[PDB]
RNA sequence: AAGGAACUUUGCAAUCUCACCCCGUAACUUCGGAAGAAGGGGUCCCCACGCUUCGCGUGGGGCGCAGUGAAUAGGCCCAG
RNA sequence: AUUCCUUGUCGGGUAAGUUCCGACCUGCACGAAAGGCGUAACGAUCUGGGCGCUGUCUCAACGAGGGACUCGGUGAAAUU
RNA sequence: GAUGUCGGCUCGUCGCAUCCUGGGGCUGAAGAAGGUCCCAAGGGUUGGGCUGUUCGCCCAUUAAAGCGGCACGCGAGCUGGGUUCAGAACGUCGUGAGACAGUUCGGUCUCUAUCCGCUACGGGCGCAGGAGAAUUGAGGGGAGUUGCUCCUAGUACGAGAGGACCGGAGUGAACGGACCGCUGGUCUCCCUGCUGUCGUACCAACGGCACAUGCAGGGUAGCUAUGUCCGGAACGGAUAACCGCUGAAAGCAUCUAAGCGGGAAGCCAGCCCCAAGAUGAGUUCUCCCACUGUUUAUCAGGUAAGACUCCCGGAAGACCACCGGGUUAAGAGGCCAGGCGUGCACGCAUAGCAAUGUGUUCAGCGGACUGGUGCUCAUCAGUCGAGGUCUUGACCA
């Protein structure tokens, strides 16, 4: 059938002791020199499309 | 290389036309006749090894004959043997030189170019009858 | 004893009478002499040699003040030799001279992840005759209730390379002072380019 | 190891077709929008292409032909877009990554002339 | 690993040239390599292997071209590196018309 | 690469052969067959010449490693 | 394909053959329509052998594609 | 309410009542070759033919071609030949349905690892300031095989035939590590050649599809073996068997009870590799420094030295990690030069009825290789990161 499989239910505990490493590490947003909304560094700030002139459009 | 079920040519009128190969024994010519076994392995014969074979075909009319049991001196691997100066050579086809318990050729004389490696391997005589040495 | 610090360049051909024979070119380059230790200062006997030069701009305040205290240069590379001594610095004239065995130590190329046919040998199997195991994956790990486990130690696949060689009695062929050239007889482990220490016979006949 | 030196994700007919006809595109349109990575590998293929229409012979024309299966574009390289590029030493057409996707969450870029 | 500044390229060519030979130029067609067979005891031979050019595989000290042969009838190929020492002279023979860098078919 | 059934319960599996012309083809047989037995050759292009035309034959020329030039496409035999 | 003692004995073939072929016969427990013995041709039939080729093997190696890995979307199972 | 069975394949590892190597005593041990008993498990212990075999017989070798154990080691590892399903057959037993000491041909062996165990790789915290880098080695792993030939020496020995110890030299085998210069293998679009078809109007030139390269020929880097290079050591310490000096108890004899020495492939050390989570958390060199915050926000907050984040890359890699660069820039790409591979381009010209040949052309094309060069992008900028407990003692003016 489904050859293995596993001998116990696992702690409440247990589940979690391995999710330890789940947290997901936030964006570093950082701050337009233009438009100053917070853009992605080494991107297009997304809001005024910049990137020293204007990339993308508006 | 040369190793067990690889059938050679003869290179002599031993008699025996091809030979198919029984064992790699690890080729002792020296001292008084042929030294014995270096090793009970050793798992390819090269140009100047010598083996143990199966005759598997023999000329009407010769010494040796089929389903004889010799030893024969390798002499044409169509393999690659590899000289100091760097250089290398290979034959068309693989060739050995049936012959006796002191290492000379069953046969009156060689046929087609022996290795010189033969030379170096103290195989005198058969050099001897050998109408080159590449 | 005796050593030094070089990058392996690659190998080629030469000749030497009429014997045709591969060698690996290292550039033992020079090598400063950034800090010498005793074993009435650091516990033990042995010296602080350097190698790749690197840009000052790049030289954090820490290394910049070791280095100072020999103004030497910034070298990026460190590495100590037991029982050696000389003044100045270290380069392979005068060190290293034709002839010499040697024992080329450097990392081993990196082979990443491999299976056991790769690694230890293995055989794995059955390519045609019946299977799933066909050629690599190992066959059984051990026996049964009795050692209920695996030893520690079976071979298994692992990240094979990248690691510390050292192969010994290497015939030092030519030396080239003053290029800080020397090739040496044989194969020396790592990739083009690597790290690569001589020194003398560990163990010489 | 694996110390080779490309990139694929599809067969060998397909990279081609990709490249090809991403090649086309950007110089049909000096800016197209695409993944950051399916950038990168046509960066260099459209350039070297560019610098073989920048010989404007019949020759490097018909190079050229075989990788832009269509004229107008071919024309357009050969004697508007490689003409102009002539005092550079080849080099140029930039990457401009943008923001991450939703669909798939993969980050798309900008590939410009 | 060891970053330092140089051209590898090169340092290798330094430590070449001073094991590299010229000869003639040929391209496949007739060869014929006046070779010494030192090797006969002390006794210092000459062999002249000669024929058909096959490859002319690598460069610098490395470079070397193969040579196939009919000898006694069974066929022989020798493999020599420009600048083996066991080689003294080479000479056309007679320039051929082929098409390919390598010959193989001719093994047949 | 070299070797070539050494694999192994067993050449299982996977090669090889593989179309169409032509030459050729055994024991044994209820004369039908065994037979595509086995084996060997040919096979593209151009030109001239004749043929029953599509096509083909003869001769000469030509090109490549190779011409059912890529897909379809028998491995054969001995004995029980 | 009916043999136990048994790999019977001799011969064949193989360098070497508990199998295969042929004889012998002492048929544990063959035999004449529960058919006897033989037989050309037929077999995805079962057995032994040979030629050919081969990654089956000596030994593996490089390459490719699809998974396996990693990020974004959805998100089971047997077990306990 | 299930501990899967014979054999093999794979992977091992252990005992010794040791097969071979190593040390020895005795020999009916001349030498050479043996027998035998004791010490000794470091390492090693071939390939085939027949059989489902284990066994065993045989071919050909070998230093040897050991015996056992580990659920007759190992099927959540593979096979599935053997045998304890259904089909069929023969012999035999049964009146039968059926049966078997038997023999014969056939016959689905279940993608998804929780825990321990194992091989690799990260994250955290700790190691009493915050950091950069260099180490000691507690301890632990790997390795640990052997032939043949030469010299000594044709000596010792032996009537002779034959023919050494010891010591010293070479050179193989198998194994393992590294490596890619060589010889080769591959190189899935680097170059060329070829067919059919569809297309780019047509001709000519090209593209697609004929695998997931249409096929063929070749092939750089890379990776790789049947290719290279190196290695198993020396010396040493303590020992086994064994052998000995001095030597009483037995005014003698005695390797022994005092004592002492020699002595194995084995033990420990030495060789290569790992190693301070050796929480008993070690050592050294260098750097940053002692800030700010009213018994209302009691501690965190700027920050230093330093590092991460991110981007561009890598002979590093599953991911992480590791290395390099990131404009004070040569990091990668491109571009130029060269290298190497392909093997002569498109076009035009000329020769030919043509097919094609020849010339311009050692052309043309061009992945991964060597350099060069500021053409492209490595913009901008955010985050984190010390002010160092106490006790005793020693030193300072
Ligand atoms: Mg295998
Ligand atoms: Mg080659
Ligand atoms: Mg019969
Ligand atoms: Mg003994
Ligand atoms: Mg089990
Ligand atoms: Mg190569
Ligand atoms: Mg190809
Ligand atoms: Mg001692
Ligand atoms: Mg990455
Ligand atoms: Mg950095």
């Amino acid at each position: 059938a489904k050859h293995p499989v596993p001998k116990k239910k696992t702690s409440k505990s247990k589940r979690d002791m391995r999710r330890s490493h789940h947290a997901l590490t936030a964006p570093n947003l950082t701050e337009c020199p233009q438009c100053h909304g917070k853009k992605l560094s080494h991107h297009i700030c997304p809001n005024c499309g910049y990137y020293d002139g204007r990339q993308v459009l508006a | 290389m040369i190793m067990p079920q690889s059938r050679l040519d003869v290179a002599d009128n031993s008699g025996a036309r091809e030979i198919m190969c029984i064992r790699v024994l690890n080729s002792g010519i020296g001292g008084k006749g042929l030294t014995t076994g270096g090793g009970g392995n050793k798992r390819y014969a090269h140009v100047g090894d010598i083996i143990v074979a199966s005759v598997k075909d023999a000329a009407p009319r010769g010494a040796v004959k089929a389903g004889d049991v010799v030893k024969a001196v390798v002499v044409r691997t169509s393999h690659a043997i590899k000289r100091a100066d760097g250089s290398t050579i290979r034959f068309d086809r693989n060739a050995a030189v049936i012959i006796n318990n002191q290492g000379e050729p069953r046969g009156t004389r060689v046929f087609g170019p022996v290795a010189r490696e033969l030379r170096d391997r103290r195989f005198m005589k058969i050099v001897s009858l050998a109408p080159e040495v590449l | 004893m005796k050593g030094i610090l070089g990058t392996k360049i690659g190998m080629t051909q030469i000749w030497k009478n009429d014997r045709a024979i591969p060698v690996t070119v290292v550039l033992a380059g020079p090598c400063p002499i950034v800090q010498r230790k005793t074993a009435q200062t650091d516990g033990y006997e042995a010296v602080q040699i350097g190698y790749a030069p690197k840009a000052e701009r790049k030289v954090n305040k820490p290394m910049q003040g070791h280095f100072a205290k020999a103004g030497v240069a910034p070298t990026r590379i460190l590495r100590e030799f037991r029982g050696f001594a000389p003044d100045g610095d270290s380069v392979n004239v005068d060190i290293f001279a034709e002839g010499e065995k040697i024992d080329a130590t450097g990392t081993s190329k990196g082979k990443g992840t491999q299976g056991v046919m790769k690694r230890w040998n293995f055989a794995g199997g059955p390519a045609s005759h019946g299977s799933k195991k066909w050629h690599r994956r190992p066959g059984s790990i051990g026996q049964r209730k009795t050692p209920g486990r695996v030893y520690k130690g079976k071979r298994m696949a692992g990240h094979m390379g990248m690691e510390r060689v050292t192969v010994q009695n290497l015939e030092v062929v030519e030396i080239r002072a003053g290029e800080n050239l020397i090739l040496v007889k044989g194969a020396i482990p790592g990739a083009n380019g690597g790290l690569v220490v001589l020194r003398s016979a560990a163990k010489a006949s | 190891h694996g110390k080779a030196g490309r990139k694929l994700n599809r067969n060998s007919s397909a990279r081609v077709a990709l490249a090809r006809a991403q090649a086309t595109a950007l110089l049909r349109e000096g800016r197209i929008q695409t993944t950051l990575t399916k950038a990168k590998e046509l960066r260099p293929f459209v350039e070297q292409l560019i610098t073989t229409a920048k010989g404007g012979d019949l020759h490097s024309r018909r190079l050229v032909a075989q990788d832009i299966h269509d004229k107008d574009v071919v024309r357009k390289v050969m004697d508007e877009v490689a003409p102009k590029y002539a005092e550079r030493p080849g080099g140029y057409t930039r990457i401009l990554r943008v923001g991450t996707r939703r669909g798939d969450g993969v980050t798309m870029a900008l590939i410009e002339l | 690993q060891t970053h330092i500044k140089i051209n590898r390229g090169e340092l290798l060519r330094g430590i070449e040239q001073d094991h590299t030979r010229q000869l003639p130029d040929f391209r496949p067609g007739d060869t014929v390599r006046v070779d010494t067979k030192v090797r006969e005891g002390n006794r210092t031979r000459s062999q002249a292997f000669e024929g058909v050019v096959i490859a002319i595989n690598g460069s610098g000290s490395r470079k070397s071209f193969t040579v196939r042969k009919i000898s006694f009838g069974e066929g022989v190929e020798r493999v020599f590196p420009f600048a083996s020492p066991l080689v003294n002279q080479v000479t056309i023979v007679e320039r051929g018309k082929v098409r390919r860098a390598k010959l193989y078919y001719l093994r047949e």
